[PDB]
């Protein structure tokens, strides 16, 4: 039968570890090996996690190293943090491995968005059709208000393309912007064109840079931590980790650059729009922006919609005239 | 002392004993009753076939699914699964070996009462033990934390489970399953021709569904595609040697799990139930549910399914945090599977509800005792 | 110009004019060719006969139906019936009148299409339409909601509009109708010893179940009663002299509608077919399709199917609700009749489908177009 | 020139005639669509219904509530409710007299924005003012100091009001009112096997939780007492004729306001907020926010919360301080009646907001002018 475990752990966590020490599908000398090997192929952020969440604790560890009999009578749970002991500095490694697998997964998530802003931020700078437009827009709104105080003005903000579609005509269906892009389908194809200059600001950020900036500062942070320890460890994790944390630091630091850059673009679209900078002048313009192209293709797709509809509606009265 | 791990599906029941990779019996749910005149003396003909019996003889056999949704509608009938199940698959006495049993979340209480009341006394056991789907299909995974789209035949429910504690109010559940999908294709094959009213052909169906069916990664695309060629159509050959040939309805199919209003069921889709299942979490779980979406069951068994899904939750989430859809191969039998996980281990002794806790407390002490 | 309302039912023919009150030709939709040699020299021996005079010398010809449950099999014999109502019966120009056709519901899509390219290209029109058979019968009725049991002579379907709308996921086919109760007439009748092979004899034994055949409000009383008395058997003189005298078989014949298990079918009756179908729409609206049963075509012909139906329903339903089974008199003509309603109105001259729409979209504007 | 108020409300709007004391337009804040696709002709059909008419024909009706936790989401859908509750329901023109309206405390101040925009562009007034529903209901209430817990359909605030002034830092808002009541039993009403997941059914609920549900004097005791005994079980006929019978739920759900953490809200309950929101107060006035505690909204309406609040503060206070609930029975209309008690002043006619103000300011006079 053989009842006597001798294990030094509880109930529940001598479950939980035995819930993820079978997921493995194979012995926990394997597992060790991998521990000690720096291997992160089967060692995502999650096994990582409830590895570090499964760690032994003080007095596990020193009944562990009191436990003077055979180790068979040990459970494999007992077995497994013997072999865990065995590898030096083992929490050391594991901390190495989430950190190499989450410092690539971070910096293969916010690098493309963060390549994507800049470039927003540079065809936010420089695009083609939008002073066209905008003396378009400011034309026909010194037309329309003539007579009042704010007509007869040499231009306006970035939030008058979100006030676009707040003016709506007699009908209460085509806005000022449906009106605007039905008048610029015959006249200016051109400005038909402005989207692709605003595909870069296009999907915008979508998130904060600040909690993307301060995760990539904190993670930058544990790798210099990480470099740090290991310098004092062996020289085994040494050549195990140090190329892997350097190549990471360095990547994080190509990312801070790009942060800095992202700022002087933002003081540049600040000073673009006419704007103080202390106030947002970096997500609120994504925002609008995107909402701005989203409310163009729709009154695109609208005007597109009356036109068919239109020419859908000639053809049935010709229909009806020849019948 | 070997355990039996037995999830009596609403598809399929699944048997076998504890701590195997595979399940031992695999066979659908259904009751076969005659419904033509038997005319020969003799030769042990059965007033009702069971099973495999009734899979094989199907053509002169009314079929009785007696689970509807997750709930098991006729008892007499389960009970005839669960005595063939136990004598004729898996050949084992109830009274020598302890037993697993799968539950649908959002379940009806008298449900449970009356599977412990069955298999307290009808089927004498020493012990017990009922468990969320969900949970063995997140032990099938190996992972504490996570959420399980669980889609069987009958019912569709999303489940997110932080650290082994299932949340009980951001539990979403839809009765939009395969079943339902066998009945539109059953209405959309009419479109071609082929009618089928039977219920021999509704397995006939189910095997068309099982074997050509899949999702597709933009269903207007390929409409177009399959309007504009006949690429995407493919022949099916019946038992009876006829050929049909079907186009677009592959991925119709299946889209009805991403639109529900096909059927007029008007409910969210599956990945906007499962983010609504998220979203009724803390904001502090909700990274870890976004790169741990399991799916289980059979029903997710297309061959285009996590790529949509994945496309459609990363459009429903935003782009914070890791989307990450956990689909293993394994994963029709997989709740079985985590049944066999959760059946040899040490610490499951004393969780086992016994024969002296069911005469102490009723049929009662399972849901003071499993969640 | 005047619209033409043209019922292509599956037995009957009705065609006339919109605004009318009665169809103008009633005739059933059989093609009779000669089956014996013919050896008198001219006196215009046709090859095919159409209609009523193929009715007419049915004793000599093979007759053939073109429609089979909804499904019309020989485009050619339609053809030939298509042309004989429009030039021999109705004697117009089909190019300067607007058409109504009518059609069942989860009717295969290529029938359409080539009804569609027919009365587009061989018989070429200012504009037609294709309706739904049970919203001209509500429109008959006059109500804007309620459910019609639409049973011709192919298909019986339920279909239930609420507020004028349609909802397509409670529409229920079973292609069980006057013609196979004929050919289960056509069988009993052989107890007696009345044998009837020939189509002729179909013909005669479809006068008889329209003549002598009604439904019983109790099956197993008059049953009793037939087999203990000889009241209520009845006489028929076959067109040759000899006279029959048949018994239980005029309510026996019917109760196939209400159990389809005599020729071996499935599926249950009509009446459980029209619970399922009220039980598959929203709880709000069933207490109005609980009152507002609307009975159409020529199968509910019989003159004690609406009290039958009351019975059943009354037993399917919750009891407190009102049941009420809407009869006409004139319900064998309503299809007919309710197309001469919509056909009548200038809301409905939009609606048309014409040959513009025809030339550019192909034959499949009657598929976005109509429901 | 005879004023208007028009209580704006997230699930029902009261609208009506300064001056007066019964509302004289109360009907649903919801907007009807046709869920299902159908032309047809109909006699004029309308593209949407508002409130009673959309409640007649909700079980074909997606029902869009415009109005979430105070804040107008679809704004359009907000127009079509202010234009029949103008021209249908008053039948007034909007620019021949002013109209006062409602606002929940600590809105974001958009909605005030674009509630200007509409009420001076295209429903364009003489003059309008945006009030503070918790003020009203003092005003109605009839003294001048006191703390107002106002509970409409989406928004519980508690708001203190010493001598006329009110303390905008002690004002405290939580997002729990009536409809997540009647979400929480459509959640809880599936234990006892009766399924509602439709939006008409959200009202067949919520005319549950309206008529049979019930605050409890104790919790534990009146649970112990339902767990016993079955003599709390109350029925209630559905429209379809089938009757249902509830036992603890009639209880349980007004528990979600007392205790947010059975829906997994972390806030603790109304009385809790109404103490913090007395003690965030100075010293000297607390006395008289102790006597005057006035409810209000429909949401209060239960009849058992003036009791349960009494007990709750009762044992949060000190002992010596004289707690008093002001529990009027017209305490529903009561932000209507202060809105007619307000309008009617003759002092509040220098403090409406002119067209030429909004011509000169913009639309930005509103948070400078109104509170
Ligand atoms: N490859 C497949 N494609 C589509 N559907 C499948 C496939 N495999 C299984 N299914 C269906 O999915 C359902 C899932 O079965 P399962 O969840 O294991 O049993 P149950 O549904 O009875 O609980 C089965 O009823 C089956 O009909
Ligand atoms: N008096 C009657 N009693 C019972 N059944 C009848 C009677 N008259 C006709 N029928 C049945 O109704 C059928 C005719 O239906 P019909 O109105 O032509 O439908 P459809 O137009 O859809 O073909 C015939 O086949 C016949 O069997
Ligand atoms: N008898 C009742 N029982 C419980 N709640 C009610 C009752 N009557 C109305 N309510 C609630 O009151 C709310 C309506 O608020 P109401 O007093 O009409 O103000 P408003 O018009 O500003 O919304 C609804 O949420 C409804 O749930
Ligand atoms: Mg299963
Ligand atoms: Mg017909
Ligand atoms: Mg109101």
């Amino acid at each position: 039968k053989e009842p006597k475990e001798i294990t030094f752990l509880d109930a529940k966590k001598s479950l939980n570890l035995n819930i993820f020490l079978k997921q493995f599908k194979c012995s926990n000398e394997e597992v060790a090996a991998m521990i000690r090997a720096g291997d992160t192929t089967k060692f995502d952020v999650e096994v990582l996690k409830q590895l570090l969440k499964l760690l032994p604790e003080k007095h596990e560890i020193e009944n562990l190293r009191a436990f003077t009999e055979e180790r068979a009578k040990l459970a494999s749970a007992d077995h497994f943090y013997l072999l865990l002991l065995a590898i030096p500095c083992y929490q050391l490694r594991i901390e190495c491995m989430l950190l190499c697998e989450g410092a690539a997964a971070v910096l293969d998530m916010v690098r493309p968005k963060a390549q994507l802003v800049l470039a927003a931020c540079e065809s936010l700078l420089t695009s083609r059709q939008l002073p066209i437009f905008c003396q378009l827009i400011l034309r026909i709104g010194n037309f329309l208000n003539y007579g009042s105080h704010t007509g007869d003005a040499d231009g306006f903000k970035i939030s008058t393309l979100l006030k676009l579609t707040e003016t709506k005509s007699q009908q209460n269906r085509v806005t000022l912007l449906h009106h605007v892009l039905e008048e610029a389908e015959k006249s200016h194809p051109d400005l038909l064109q402005l989207p692709r200059d605003l595909e870069q600001p296009s999907q915008a950020a979508g998130i904060n840079l600040e909690i993307i900036r301060s995760e990539a500062s904190s993670n930058l942070k544990k790798l210099l931590e990480t470099e740090r320890k290991v310098s004092a460890s062996v020289a085994e994790v040494q050549e195990q980790y140090t190329e892997r944390l350097q190549a990471s630091i360095s990547a994080f630091r190509a990312l801070d650059e790009l942060f800095e850059a992202i700022e002087q673009k933002q003081r540049e679209l600040a000073d673009y729009l006419c704007e103080d900078a202390q106030q947002l002048s970096l997500e609120d313009t994504f925002s609008t922006m995107k909402a701005f192209r989203d409310l163009f293709l729709r009154a695109l797709k609208e005007n597109k919609d009356r036109k068919e509809q239109a020419a859908k509606a000639e053809r049935r009265k010709q229909q009806l005239a020849e019948e | 002392t070997t355990a039996l791990v037995c999830d009596n599906g609403s598809g399929l029941v699944k048997a076998g004993f504890a701590g195997d990779d595979a399940p031992r019996a695999v066979f659908p749910s259904i009751v076969g009753r005659p419904r033509h005149q038997g005319v020969m003396v003799g030769m042990g003909q059965k007033d009702s076939y069971v099973g495999d019996e009734a899979q094989s003889k199907r053509g002169i056999l009314t079929l009785k699914y007696p689970i509807e949704h997750g709930i098991i509608t006729n008892w007499d009938d389960m009970e005839k699964i669960w005595h063939h199940t136990f004598y004729n698959e898996l050949r084992v006495a109830p009274e020598e070996h302890p037993t697993l049993l799968t539950e649908a979340p959002l379940n009806p209480k008298a449900n449970r009462e009356k599977m412990t009341q069955i298999m307290f006394e009808t089927f004498n056991v020493p012990a017990m033990y009922v468990a969320i789907q969900a949970v063995l299909s997140l032990y099938a995974s190996g992972r504490t934390t996570g959420i399980v789209l669980d889609s069987g035949d009958g019912v569709t429910h999303n489940v997110p489970i932080y650290e082994g504690y299932a949340l009980p109010h951001a539990i979403m559940r839809l009765d939009l399953a395969g079943r339902d999908l066998t009945d539109y294709l059953m209405k959309i094959l009419t479109e071609r021709g082929y009618s089928f009213v039977t219920t021999a052909e509704r397995e006939i169906v189910r095997d068309i569904k099982e074997k050509l069916c899949y999702v597709a990664l933009d269903f207007e695309n390929e409409m177009a595609t399959a309007a504009s060629s006949s690429s995407l159509e493919k022949s099916y050959e019946l038992p009876d040697g006829q050929v049909i040939t079907i186009g677009n309805e592959r991925f119709r199919c299946p889209e009805t799990l991403f639109q529900p209003s096909f059927i007029g069921m008007e409910s969210a889709g599956i990945h906007e139930t499962t983010y609504n299942s998220i979203m009724k979490c803390d904001i502090d779980i909700r990274k870890d549910l976004y790169a741990n979406n399991v799916m289980s069951g059979g029903t997710t068994m297309y061959p285009g399914i996590a790529d949509r899904m994945q496309k459609e939750i990363t459009a429903l989430a935003p782009s914070t945090m890791k989307i990450k859809i956990i689909a293993p191969p394994e994963r029709k039998y997989s709740v079985w599977i985590g049944g066999s996980i959760l059946a040899s281990l040490s610490t499951f002794q004393q969780m086992w509800i016994t024969k002296q806790e069911y005469d102490e407390a009723g049929p009662s002490i399972v849901h003071r005792k499993c969640f």
